[PDB]
């Protein structure tokens, strides 16, 4: 919930080495490591509201 | 100020969704509750018809304006050891 804390909001492309605990229709409980290839998007990188 | 109407909004939201989810899963077999697990639990939270048919995409509480955008359920535990390695013979 709250582990890391930094002064900067990383906008560059990155990933999250997250693992989920999902269950399929056959009830098969399996955990699975995810990446979430993400990146922040700003069309106008000067507007105070959007920024 | 209507935001602070309920002083325990976290508990209120959890209890209301839990109650309605439990009541709706109460009407379905275990086979159905596991085939359409997310489907029936998500229609349980905000049962209506605005999209069989999908209900909506908003679970609003008019008391304080608290809106549950979506409801996510992680894993069906069933705790007893007899649902356990007896459905495991079912596995075999």
């Amino acid at each position: 919930p709250h582990a890391r804390r930094a002064l900067c909001l990383l906008l560059g492309p990155d990933f999250f080495t997250d693992v989920i605990t999902i269950e399929t229709a056959d009830h098969a409980r399996l955990q699975l490591q995810l990446a979430y290839n993400w990146h922040f998007e700003l069309k106008n990188r000067n507007d105070p509201a959007e920024a | 100020a209507k935001l602070f109407s309920v002083p325990d909004f976290v508990g209120d939201a959890c209890k209301a969704i839990a109650s309605r989810v439990r009541g709706a899963v109460a009407s379905v077999t275990f086979d159905d509750f596991h085939k359409n697990s997310a489907r029936i639990i998500r229609m349980a939270v905000f049962g209506f018809e605005m999209s069989l048919p999908k209900a909506r995409d908003q679970a609003v509480f008019p008391q304080n304006g608290l809106v549950v955008s979506s409801v996510d359920v992680q894993s069906v535990e069933p705790v007893d050891q007899r649902t356990r390695d007896a459905l495991q013979r079912s596995v075999q």
